[PDB]
RNA sequence: GGCGAAGGCGAAAACUUAGGCCAUUACUGACGCUUAGGCUUGAAAGUGUGGGGAGCAAAUAGGAUUAGAUACCCUAGUAGUCCACACCGUAAACGAUAGAUACUAGCUGUCGGGGCGAUCCCCUCGGUAGUGAAGUUAACACAUUAAGUAUCUCGCCUGG
C-alpha cells in the first residue's frame, strides 16, 4: 500500500495489494514464456471465479 | 458504473471524466478489469483506451508518485 | 472506405443498378490502385496483398461468367492498369 | 409458409431437400420448405400420389417471380415419418445414366425409384412399361 | 366437469429459465416469471380422455400404486389416497432391481410378513441392543420399502409424478411394456408412455386438485369414496 | 477531419503564455485549424515527470486534413512546450453519431438515478426498470404465404396415443 | 470480450488500410465452391552485412549433492541478443479437426449493432463457454458453438 496506520483494518487490504505486486512482478524480473507468463493471471481468474460466482 | 452505458453515445473520450475514472481506477493507480469497472463490453474498452491515454497523458500515473 | 458512391451511381448499366457486375469491377480497381499506391508506400503489408488477388481473381470470375451470362456486358473493365 | 432463415441457392434442389429431410427426421421437424424448383413441384406431387406426402404448397412473397416450395414431411398424429430414408442415385457431378435394359427393382421391389428420362419425373417401374429409360435421380421408400 | 377450470388457477408453472423444447404440443412460450406455464383446455380434454380410459381399465380391477414425492404435498396427497382408497404401494418409490424383477420384492413381502411373525416373540428377552435393532430395522423397512406389503404381482399401471424423480419407476417399468402413465414438466417428451399427460405438481395449488382427480378417476372401481370426477369440490391451498 | 486536442504543457508556468505557445503548436498544422478558444483552467499532473510537478490543461478543437496531424504529433511532443499532444478521431475506438443525441433524456435520468438520493427510493444503481415493450425494428423479414393448396393433409396433433384397454 | 486470411492482435496517439456486424422492400441476373498452375505471408530460433550491445544468456569456466550429477543447485561469463537490409519457413501453426454450399430443438448468459426502453429486464440478426434429446460413435464423447445431414474440390493413410 502508500499508507497504513490502522490497528487491524489496513493490514489485510496490504496483504492482499502484495499478493497483487508479487503477481505483477513475477511475469518481468524473469523472462519465460509468455503461455505460462499469461496461464498464471487466468488460471487464477478462473479459481476466483468459480469459487464465488 | 460509467455513466455513458446508461445515456447512450457507444464511446467516450478524455474529457477529464477523472471522477468517474476513479470508481474505475484503485487508488494504486492500476486499471481494475471490466469486473469493477461495470462497463458491458463496448465502454469498457473505451475507459481501457481512455485510462491508457491518461497514462500517456499523466492524468494518471503509470506506478510512480 | 475509398469510393462507395462514386462509380456505381455514376455509371448505370441497365435501367438502374446499385450493385451489379462492372461497377463493382470498377470500383474494385480503383481500390487496386489505391492499394498498390499504399504498399508502395509501406512494402510490409500483405493483408491488402492477399485481398487484392481475391478481388482480381474475383473480377476475373465475375467476368468468366458474364461471357456466357449476358451477350455483352463486361466490355468496359477487363483489363488492368499498373505498368 | 417458410421454417425459418429463406433457404439460398444451393449446389442443386435435390441435396437441399434431402438436408431438409433428414434434418426433419431427425429434430422433430415436419413441415419443411425448399427453393423453388420445377423437379422439387414434380417430385412432391409423385410422393403425394404415392401415399407417402402430405400437403405441398407453393410460396411466393411479397413478389411473384421469386417462388419457394413448403411442404409437410407426411407424419401420422403418432409420431412417426412416411419416409423414412433417402438415397440419391444421380448426382450433381456424376449423372448416372442407365437406359430401359438397367431398370431393376428397389432392393427387393419394395421400394420407389424415380428417373428423370424426358420430361418431368417417372418411376422406374412405370418407366419399364413405356420401355423407357433414363437417368434415375433417386431411392426411396 | 372433469379437469375443470376451477382446478387450474396457478397450476401451470416450473423452474426459472430452463427448458427443453422436447414438450413441444402443450407448453408456452415463457419470459414473465421464467415459470413455464401451459394452456389449459388441452389439458381438460386430454385429463378427461384419460379419466374415461383409466376408469374402463379400472373396471377390471386392475392393481395400483402410488409412488410419486416431488414435494411435501404430493407425499401428504399420496398418504391421504393410501388412507381413503388403495390396494398397495410404495412410500417413496423402487429402489432399482425391484420394479423390472420383483423376486427382490417378493421376498421383501415374504420377509416382512416373516419379520412381523418372529418379532411378535422378540419380547426384550435376550439383548435390549438387539430388540432396538429390530425396530430399527423395522424402521428401515418404512423408509426404504415399507410400502410393499400387499402387492404380489407387478402393477398394469404404474402413477409417475414426475419423469426426472421416478428414474427407476420409469426406467424399470420401461424395460418391461407394462402401462405407465406419467407426466412431463420442462425438460422431456410428452411421448415416453402411452397415454399423454403434460400436467404438472410441483406447484403448490397443482398436485392437490391433480391427485384428488387422478384417485377419484380409479377410486369408483372399488365402490369406495369419489369427490372430485364431476363435483364442484375443489382446494386451494399451499404445499404442505 | 474531425479534431479534438487535448494538451500537456511542460511543467509548471504561466497560462497566457502556455495559451499562445499552444496557438503556435497548432500552426504547425498546415490546414487543420477553426480553433475555438478555450482552455481547461489549471490542472496539475498527479506525478513528479522528474522535476515537474504541475502543468497546465488546454483544449483546442477543430476539423481540416487528417493526413496533416502528424506532423503535429511530432513538433508538439519535441518541442518543450507541449508534452502530450492527445488527438481524437475515428481511428480511437469510435460510437459517435449526430443523430443518437435525442438520448439525453436517459442523461437526466441517469443523473437522477445513478444513486437513488431520496430516503424512500434506495435501489441499487444496478437494478431493472421494466417498462419493457421490446421493439426491434429490425428483422430481415420475407412475407411467404400459400397460394395453390393441394393435398388436404396436415400434422398438429403429432404426441403419440396408444395403447387402448388393457385386462 | 471483440477484432482476427493462419501465424495473431493491449503505454498511448494518429495517417492509412482491411475485415466486418446490423439493417436496405436493391441491383448485374445467380455472375459463385475447391484449387493443377501461379501469388502471398508466415510464431520463433538463428545467419552475412552495417551499427548497437542496455540487459541476460547458452557452451559452459569455477564451485554444491554425488557412485556419475554430465540433467536438475549457485556465481563469472561470451556466442547469442538487439535495430534495418538480405536469408530465414518450420511450431504441439491446433480446433490433435482444409475448406465452400444449403439445412437442422433448446437453454443459462453475454458481446456488436436495430434497438422501445436511467442503464435495464426484453429481444432481431451475427458472435462468444457450456448444455442435452434427435442425430453421431470402437469408446472417448460431440450435438444446431456436431465428431449431425446432404452437394463440389484440393491434401493424406492402407499393419508396425
Amino acid at each position: 500500500e502508500v499508507k497504513n496506520d490502522d490497528l487491524e483494518l489496513a493490514l489485510k487490504k496490504f496483504k492482499r495489494v502484495s499478493l497483487e505486486i508479487r503477481r505483477l512482478a513475477q511475469r518481468h524480473e524473469y523472462h519465460l514464456r509468455k503461455g505460462m507468463r499469461l496461464r498464471e493471471k487466468r488460471k487464477i481468474a478462473q479459481k476466483k471465479r468459480r469459487k464465488f460466482r | 458504473y460509467c455513466r455513458f452505458c446508461a445515456i447512450g453515445q457507444l464511446r467516450i473520450d478524455l474529457i477529464d471524466d477523472l471522477e468517474a475514472l476513479k470508481r474505475f481506477l484503485s487508488p494504486y493507480a492500476k486499471i481494475n478489469p471490466r469486473r469493477i469497472t461495470g462497463n458491458c463490453q463496448m465502454h469498457q474498452r473505451h475507459v481501457a483506451k481512455a485510462l491508457k491515454r491518461a497514462r500517456y497523458l499523466a492524468l494518471v500515473p503509470f506506478v510512480k508518485d | 472506405q475509398i469510393d462507395k458512391n462514386g462509380i456505381i451511381k455514376s455509371a448505370q448499366l441497365h435501367d438502374k443498378d446499385v450493385g451489379s457486375i462492372q461497377v463493382q469491377v470498377s470500383l474494385l480497381t480503383s481500390q487496386i490502385k489505391q492499394l498498390t499506391d499504399h504498399l508502395l508506400a509501406n512494402k510490409k503489408d500483405f493483408i491488402s496483398k492477399r485481398g487484392l488477388y481475391a478481388k482480381v481473381s474475383k473480377r476475373k470470375r465475375l467476368l468468366k461468367y458474364l461471357k456466357h451470362n449476358d451477350l455483352e456486358a463486361y466490355r468496359n473493365l477487363v483489363k488492368t492498369l499498373n505498368l | 409458409i417458410t421454417t425459418t432463415k429463406p433457404i439460398k441457392a444451393h449446389f442443386d434442389p435435390v441435396a437441399d431437400l434431402l438436408t431438409k429431410i433428414n434434418n426433419a427426421r431427425k429434430a422433430k421437424l415436419m413441415t419443411v420448405t425448399t427453393i423453388a424448383s420445377k423437379l422439387k413441384i414434380a417430385i412432391l406431387e409423385i410422393l403425394v400420389k404415392e401415399g407417402y406426402l402430405a400437403n405441398f404448397q407453393v410460396l411466393e412473397n411479397k413478389s411473384k417471380t421469386k417462388r419457394i416450395v413448403t411442404f409437410n414431411l407426411k407424419y401420422t398424429q403418432r409420431r412417426i415419418p412416411s419416409i423414412n430414408g433417402v438415397k440419391q442415385i444421380s448426382k450433381p457431378g456424376l449423372r448416372i445414366y442407365r437406359p430401359f435394359e438397367k431398370l431393376p427393382l428397389v432392393l427387393n421391389g419394395l421400394g420407389i425409384a424415380i428417373i428423370s428420362t424426358s420430361d418431368g419425373v417417372m418411376t422406374d417401374k412405370v418407366a419399364r412399361l413405356k420401355k423407357i429409360g433414363g437417368e434415375i435421380l433417386a431411392y426411396v421408400w | 366437469s372433469l379437469a375443470k377450470l376451477g382446478e387450474m388457477r396457478t397450476h401451470v408453472g416450473m423452474v426459472k429459465r430452463y427448458w427443453n423444447p422436447k414438450m413441444g404440443f402443450f407448453i408456452e412460450p415463457e419470459r414473465k416469471h421464467n415459470n413455464d406455464h401451459f394452456v389449459l383446455e388441452l389439458q381438460r380434454q386430454s385429463l378427461q380422455t384419460a379419466y374415461n380410459y383409466v376408469k374402463e381399465v379400472a373396471q377390471n380391477n386392475g392393481q395400483i400404486l402410488f409412488v410419486g414425492t416431488k414435494n411435501d404435498y404430493v407425499k401428504k396427497l399420496v398418504n391421504n389416497i393410501a388412507k381413503r382408497v388403495d390396494v398397495a404401494f410404495i412410500t417413496q418409490r423402487w429402489l432399482g432391481g425391484t420394479l423390472t424383477n420383483f423376486k427382490t420384492l417378493s421376498i421383501s413381502i415374504n420377509k416382512l410378513n416373516k419379520l412381523v411373525e418372529k418379532q411378535a416373540e422378540n419380547a426384550a428377552d435376550l439383548t435390549k441392543k438387539e430388540n432396538l435393532m429390530l425396530s430399527r430395522e423395522i424402521e428401515r423397512l418404512e423408509k426404504f420399502f415399507g410400502g410393499v406389503k400387499s402387492l404380489k404381482r407387478l402393477p398394469n399401471l404404474l402413477i409417475v409424478d414426475d419423469p426426472v424423480y421416478e428414474k427407476n419407476a420409469v426406467a424399470e417399468a420401461n424395460i418391461l411394456r407394462i402401462p405407465v402413465v406419467a407426466l412431463c414438466n420442462t425438460n422431456t417428451n410428452p411421448e415416453l408412455v402411452d397415454f399423454i399427460i403434460p400436467a404438472n405438481n410441483h406447484q403448490p395449488q397443482s398436485t392437490c386438485l391433480l391427485m384428488n382427480l387422478l384417485a377419484d378417476a380409479v377410486a369408483e372401481a372399488k365402490a369406495m369414496p369419489t369427490m372430485f370426477a364431476y363435483k364442484p369440490d375443489e382446494e386451494i391451498q399451499i404445499e404442505i | 477531419m474531425q479534431y479534438n486536442i487535448i494538451l500537456l504543457v511542460d511543467g509548471s508556468l504561466s497560462l497566457e503564455q502556455a495559451n499562445q505557445v499552444n496557438e503556435k503548436q497548432q500552426q504547425t498544422l498546415t490546414n487543420v485549424e477553426g480553433l475555438q478558444t478555450e482552455y481547461l483552467g489549471l490542472k496539475e499532473l498527479a506525478y513528479p515527470i522528474k522535476k515537474q510537478l504541475s502543468a497546465h490543461y488546454y483544449r483546442w478543437k477543430f476539423s481540416g486534413d487528417n493526413q496533416s496531424t502528424k506532423d503535429f504529433k511530432r513538433t508538439a511532443n519535441i518541442n518543450k512546450q507541449v508534452l502530450r499532444e492527445l488527438i481524437i478521431n475515428l481511428e480511437r475506438e469510435y460510437g459517435y453519431l449526430a443523430s443518437i443525441n435525442p438520448k439525453k433524456q436517459q442523461l437526466a435520468l441517469q443523473k437522477r438515478a445513478k444513486y437513488d438520493e431520496i430516503i424512500a427510493r434506495e435501489n441499487n444503481p444496478e437494478n431493472p426498470d421494466v417498462p419493457v415493450t421490446s421493439g426491434l425494428a429490425s428483422t430481415q423479414p420475407r412475407l411467404s404465404r400459400t397460394e395453390k393448396a393441394q393435398k388436404p393433409k396436415e400434422e398438429l396433433w403429432d404426441v403419440v396415443q396408444k395403447m387402448g384397454n388393457f385386462d
